[PDB]
RNA sequence: CAUUUUUGGUAAGCAGAACUGGCGAUGAGGGAUGCUCCUAACGCUUGGAUAAGGUGCCUAAAUAUUCGCUCAUGAGAUCCCA
RNA sequence: AAUUUAAUUUCAAUAAAGCAAUCCCCUGAAAUUGUUUUCACUUUCUCCCCGCACUAAUGUGGGGAAAACUGGCUUUAUUUCU
């Protein structure tokens, strides 16, 4: 885009789409921090991404296993290595787009005070029906013994809370806001008060 | 503040490529407001420059600049071809170009 | 008019004839409306029914008339009863289908449509014999019955689409399903 | 018999289903030609097409297009289902429909856009202008309130 | 295919529903009961003053019209649990051993000895909320209730599979705990 | 070598014929890749608009429109083509 | 962004009149070669009866009426109200 940092909320969104649209961007040119990467929906069954990943651990080398592919187990990592098939990455052009990437797990907190945008074609609700069988990327890597889950349920209902306590005082100071601008709204001059209500305030 | 900018935002995407095939003749502009054939329409035929940044004096400064205009679209939603006086280079991909307000 | 619903399937009444013969002193003149995306289509199609019913092909005829055929009422919608013989892959079957729609070319397009989507039949293996306005009791489809109830008034229920302008790339909040 | 503290009853429901396709309802449109234009829901062709009937004042005909290019609003007007477009002209004056949506918020939101879109060099530096009058303004009165 | 596809449930007299946005919640006399139906996507309605609820969904399938008729039948059977618990009645069997039912843990754990002469114990808890008592007037019967028909069920399924032999013929070996009466109090 | 007709041989990316078109002696664009399939035959350049073919990303253009059908505890997805 | 005079069973209002009520612009169902004749079909946020809240519903299942607002035809004028 034309910003130094998109950071994506990338909780209920659907692999593919959300792998897509973060690489076309990487590619015009963007850093990214995908946050929040374990709430990724894939649009499979939880037995049949079982099954997927099954086939993806027997994928492996007879030679020695030393120069073998790599399993990653993190969600943050499942989803930097579909944006990585979706890159050329054995080209310089597409290591850059690669390293503009930055993934990450529930929240770190100095990407958490920054604001996290979405990508609104992306989420499950949007292209898949409800009675369609559905499959969470964070539960199918618990499933498949990535096991750092806990600690980052914990830490993201007390980011949550202060969140909380964040926007209840946000929405009090916005609050007087109003209030000082509706009462100061009246000792503007006449006409240039009628022409700042005209254009919507 | 002391500035004041006077052209649109926009980025050098590639050259007018197709699937593993270069044109280098045409260069492709993605321009920040836009996202259609009939917006893009509007900005079709304005002067388009180049500004870059270098390691040494040249006419005694830094920067220098490449002209080029824009000319017609490249797809709907609105990215569009441009024909510059010389090729930019590929080194500069993905950099910033200024869209000016005429002719 | 139109490009975003667009039919380009048009009805035509044909009329043609065999050439005047020693033996075909007074010929027999024929008639026939047909469904068709251009005047080449019908003709062909017309011609391809000669051939089939008659020994004229294009060479043994003439054609007296071949002209397209205008709806009377275009804001009404109306019940058509359509009559098929069709191919399939390992044989060919008579079918007849009911559709309520403002016209009989909707109703063609929307057949070639249902033939197409459920029975994977293509344009070429499917034969209308007669399409009809018919009444609406005499409708044996449910779907079309539901229609014909007295109060109708469901909620919408689907997805937002906008267009191209307003197709944002990111957003900052999450969208709203239920639209109210 | 009829409804007497039953009356409150079902009108205190707090049921979600609103908007229904009823005949008589505005919509407005958000895909193809006639975009942006408000219109009521005449006919139902099928479960995803409907006959739509611009306002005279949005300037669409009648036309079928499909349910999902439409943005339902909450105004709905009851009418007999066979009526043209005499009638239905008599009943929009009647009913002033487009008041009861520029009162409601999203039409109010669509207005001031509107004017905020149409809005000359002059009128933009105003704004700029009132604004900056309304913050020094303002500042001064949260000097004032400690 | 259809428009609308409805139903309407009665709801006994004692009834303390809260139901609201598909998780569905009953209260009675024994216990409250809490399931969802968030998977389903229907619009089920109250209705406290006349009682009854109503159930509608827009634009069936057959698919749709099994989900209608399964979620009523499972709603009354939330209303009967609470109103008055599931008891499923269950006779043990034995045609040569004394089969030791020692009912441990206030009523939560049943232990069995000896399943054709094991020597050996066999302790099958049960799950929350589902009371496992034995029968004062049969000796061979158990009372396995609760305020839930899939809990006592399961449960009862448990303590079946507990029991039941490997390999000595299905045929000729009878011997085993099963549910004979699905009854109420 | 290919289509179509075709003889022998269980069959064969097998042997043997017929008509025509290719390759050989041929770049170029597509067919994911590929001597032969499809599009199409070539001085050097500029611009246009198309073909075969595409338009989720790699990878240029639609997460286009429009109606059906489709959930698979090894689904399916462009002639030759596995 | 448009535009000209033709062509092709193309309208829609405007406000005064009339005309018919399962009736009509229509569309059904019936008794070589042409006719032509039969009765079937609208609305309702109108009214009534039974079921009295029985409904998906700011109503309702069944049974009946009412009208011509709605639609349809015949007119008379009118077209930048539309």
């Amino acid at each position: 885009m034309y910003k130094k940092e998109y950071v994506i909320d990338c909780k209920g969104h659907l692999l593919g789409r959300l792998a897509s649209l973060i690489a076309k961007e990487l590619l015009n040119g963007q850093r990214i921090v995908a946050v929040r990467c374990e709430d990724i929906n894939i649009s499979g069954s939880l037995y049949r991404n079982k099954l997927k990943y099954q086939e993806f651990l027997r994928l492996r080398t007879n030679t020695n296993p030393k120069k073998g592919p790599l399993h990653l187990r993190e969600p943050s990592k499942i989803l930097w290595r579909c944006v990585r098939g979706m890159l050329p990455h054995k080209t310089y052009k597409g290591q850059l787009a690669l390293k503009k990437l930055k993934v990450c797990v529930g929240m770190p907190a100095p990407y958490d005070k920054k604001k996290k945008y979405v990508l609104p074609s992306a989420l499950r609700a949007f292209r898949l029906k409800k009675h369609r069988r559905y499959c969470r990327l964070g539960t199918l890597s618990s499933r498949v013994g990535w096991n750092y889950d806990t600690l980052v349920k914990k830490n993201e209902v007390l980011r949550k809370q202060v969140s909380k306590a964040y926007y209840k005082k946000k929405v009090n100071n916005l609050n007087e806001k109003k209030e000082i601008k509706t009462e100061a709204l009246n000792l503007i001059n006449p006409e240039q008060r009628q022409v700042l209500e005209n254009f919507g305030y | 503040l002391q500035a004041v900018r006077l052209y649109e935002k926009g980025v050098i995407l590639g050259y007018k490529r197709s699937q593993r095939n270069q044109d280098p003749n045409f260069t492709l502009i993605s321009i920040k407001n836009v996202n259609t054939k009939k917006h893009a329409q509007f900005y079709v035929g304005k002067r388009v420059a180049y500004v870059y940044r270098t390691t040494k004096h040249h006419d005694g400064v830094k920067i220098k600049c490449i002209w080029g205009k824009v000319c017609r679209t490249h797809g709907n939603s609105g990215v569009i071809r441009a024909k510059f006086k010389t090729h930019i280079p590929p080194k500069a991909f993905g950099d910033r170009v200024r869209i000016l307000m005429y002719p | 008019i139109d490009n975003s619903l667009n039919t380009n399937i048009h009805q035509y009444h044909i009329v043609g004839r065999a050439i005047p013969t020693a033996k075909d002193k007074n010929p027999n003149v024929y008639r026939m409306c047909i469904f068709a995306k251009n005047d080449t289509n019908a003709k062909s199609r017309f011609w391809y029914f000669m051939k089939k019913i008659n020994k004229l092909k294009k060479s043994n005829g003439e054609l007296l008339a071949c002209e397209q055929i205008k709806e009377r009422f275009p804001l009404r919608v109306k019940n058509y009863g359509v009559l098929l013989r069709y191919d399939s892959r390992t044989g060919t079957h008579n079918m007849y289908k009911e559709f309520r729609d403002t016209t009989k070319e909707g109703a063609i397009a929307q057949l070639y449509s249902e033939m197409a989507g459920r029975h994977r039949a293509r344009a070429s293996s499917i034969n209308i014999i007669r399409i009809s306005e018919i009444s609406s009791s005499l409708v044996r489809r449910p779907h079309i019955k539901q229609l014909l109830k007295r109060r109708l008034r469901f909620p919408a229920l689907h997805l937002p689409t906008l267009q191209k302008e307003y197709r944002k790339k990111f957003a900052s909040k999450r969208p709203s399903t239920y639209r109210m | 018999v009829e409804l007497t503290e039953e009356e409150l009853y079902i009108s205190k429901k707090n049921l979600l289903f609103k908007r229904f396709v009823e005949p008589g309802r505005l919509c407005l449109i958000e895909y193809g030609p006639y975009a942006g234009k408000l219109c009521f829901i005449v006919d139902i062709v099928t479960i995803t097409r409907v006959i739509v009937d611009g306002a005279f004042i949005t300037g669409v005909p009648r036309m079928v297009i499909p349910l999902k290019r439409l943005k339902l609003l909450k105004e709905r007007i009851k009418i007999n289902k066979n009526c043209k477009s005499g009638f239905l002209r008599k009943t929009v004056n009647s009913t002033k429909v487009l008041e009861e949506f520029n009162n409601s918020k999203l039409g109010k939101k669509m207005i001031i856009k509107k004017k905020r879109d149409e809005a000359t060099d002059f009128e933009r530096f105003q704004v700029y202008f009132a604004k900056r009058e309304l913050k020094k303004k303002m500042t001064t009165i949260k000097n004032k309130k400690n | 295919k259809t428009i609308v596809s409805t139903q309407k449930v009665l709801i006994p007299e004692g009834v303390k529903v809260a139901i609201n946005a598909r998780k569905v919640t009953v209260s009675g006399k024994y216990g409250t009961l809490r399931r969802s139906f968030r998977h389903l996507p229907i619009d089920i309605r109250l209705n406290k003053l006349k009682k009854y609820i109503k159930v509608v969904m827009w634009f069936g399938v057959p698919d749709s019209l099994a989900c209608i008729r399964t979620v009523c039948t499972h709603l009354k059977n939330m209303f009967t649990g609470v109103t008055k618990k599931f008891l499923y009645k269950m006779r043990l069997v034995h045609a040569h051993f004394p089969i030791n039912s020692n009912i441990v843990d206030n009523n939560t754990r049943i232990e069995i000895r000896n399943y054709l002469g094991e020597k050996s114990v066999r302790f099958v808890k049960a799950l929350p909320g589902v009371v496992i008592e034995k029968s004062p007037n049969v000796k061979d019967e158990i009372y396995v209730s609760g305020a839930d028909i899939e809990n006592v069920s399961l449960t009862a399924a448990l303590i079946h599979q507990s029991v039941l032999c490997r390999n000595k013929d299905i045929r000729k070996f009878l011997d085993g705990i099963y549910v004979s009466e699905v009854t109420t109090v």
